């Protein structure tokens, strides 16, 4: 099928240059009419067109940004590169590359997008803590449990349950930057009360920006008391 | 360019019309559908051509400086931010967006409270989490009470994007305390006020009950 994939550093420092790479397949940039463009989206803002390059090497740029942008391709390597100079905090956004077919349609296929944060703060991997099920017994309908993923930078982190096998009822809350300057979030899942103590639940946390992965088992708590 | 409305809440079955007005005459318009934090999906190209794999429910029209996107009878999975794109002339531009929310019946939140793990406490900090699960409308007030004393400025909330199936929301309120302060108190309660609740629900635990 036709696929596009963006890659680059997850964090860049103010004034530095960002180099993004769009690797694609399912098509060739040599095919007449083919084009690959770049679009970005700041957290909570609208899409903004950045630039594009045609099969014949014609390059087009957003006027507001032209000065800082350089687009190029390597058909041999099936990749288009966008270099953005003098990065500013306002450039923090998710960057997408997309395929277009001139005289036919714009952006019919997009990459998944890669998050870029412009900050002076350093990379930090997350710590993961269990949100143990308040339940313990079977007959009780449904129990909620989850994982607290805190003190990491920058975005993003991904959370799965039982290596992807558990997806129904999962809610992974949007990260929120704490006053400490580090992000934190919880991923919760509701399961059968009867499964507590018998079914193993594990949250798998991946923080690509720091190449950190953490699996955390979540189980009912053993109470400290006079037994 | 100018897109409107910026936001809209409409019931299932409703007919919805989004408009993009450019100051400059436009040849043709493209429309995209973007699910939260996911990549945009092409809906309409050449002003009115339905893209492949797009419900006949959506349609585009317009000319000159004004173009429109229409969803004949909205439905749960239509929750998304819609964008028009003008690539027929310079400068190429996207619309500011129209975030579409789907209206549904009131649904009360299922509330859960989670005490800090012994593991986190070791690190010197205590996070107390309160979950309000699968509710609607989105407005909900959650107050933390430590030993009956109302907390202020020591918690953050995070709300989930509307569910594409049940048009519901989930929210987490997180209370952060130093291990020192956490051990200075007994009862931690999360009180939830919501339209679907005849009276505030309170979930709590006593430090040390387990």
């Amino acid at each position: 099928q036709v696929t596009l994939r963006e890659s680059g550093p997850a964090l860049v420092k103010p004034t530095q240059t960002l180099t993004l790479t769009c690797t694609f397949s399912g098509f060739s940039l040599s095919t007449s009419g083919m084009s690959v463009g770049w679009i970005r989206q700041p957290p909570g803002k609208a899409l903004e067109w950045l630039a594009d390059i045609w099969w014949d090497d014609k390059k087009d740029y957003n006027p507001s940004l032209k000065s800082r942008l350089t687009i190029s391709k390597d058909t041999s390597a099936n990749q288009v590169v966008l270099k953005v100079t003098n990065m500013d905090p306002a450039d923090t956004a998710t960057y997408y590359c997309a395929r277009s077919m001139i005289t036919n349609w714009y952006f019919d296929v997009w990459g998944a997008g890669t998050t870029v944060t412009v900050s002076s703060a350093s990379t930090k991997g997350p710590s993961v803590f269990p949100l143990a099920p308040s339940s313990a017994a079977a007959a009780g309908g449904t129990a909620a449990l989850g994982c607290l993923v805190k003190d990491y930078f920058p975005e993003p982190v991904t959370v799965s349950w039982n290596s992807g096998a558990l997806t129904s009822g999962v809610h992974t809350f949007p990260a929120v930057l704490q006053s400490s300057g580090l992000y934190s979030l919880s991923s919760v899942v509701t399961v059968p009360s009867s499964s507590l103590g018998t079914q193993t639940y594990i949250c798998n946390v991946n923080h690509k920006p720091s190449n950190t992965k953490v699996d955390k088992r979540v189980e009912p708590k053993s109470c400290d008391k006079t037994h | 360019m100018t897109q409107s409305p910026s936001t809209l809440s409409a019931s299932v079955g409703d007919r919805v019309t989004i408009t993009c007005k450019c100051q400059l005459s436009v040849g043709y318009m493209h429309w995209y559908q973007q699910k939260p934090g996911k990549a945009p999906k092409l809906l309409i190209y050449d002003t009115s051509k339905l893209a492949s794999g797009v419900p006949s429910r959506f349609s585009g029209s317009g000319s000159g400086t004004a173009f429109t996107l229409t969803i004949s009878s909205l439905q749960p999975d239509d929750f998304a931010t819609y964008y028009c794109f003008q690539g027929s002339g310079y400068p190429f531009t996207f619309g500011g967006g129209t975030k579409l929310e789907i209206k549904r019946t009131v649904a009360a939140p299922s509330v859960f409270i989670f005490p800090p793990s012994d593991e986190q406490l070791k690190s010197g900090t205590a996070s107390v989490v309160c979950l309000l699960n699968n509710f609607y409308p989105r407005e909900a007030k959650v107050q933390w009470k430590v030993d009956n004393a109302l907390q202020s400025g020591n918690s953050q909330e995070s709300v989930t994007e509307q569910d594409s199936k049940d048009s519901t929301y989930s929210l987490s309120s997180t209370l952060t305390l130093s291990k020192a302060d956490y051990e200075k108190h007994k009862v931690y309660a999360c009180e939830v006020t919501h339209q679907g609740l005849s009276s505030p629900v309170t979930k709590s635990f006593n430090r040390g009950e387990c």
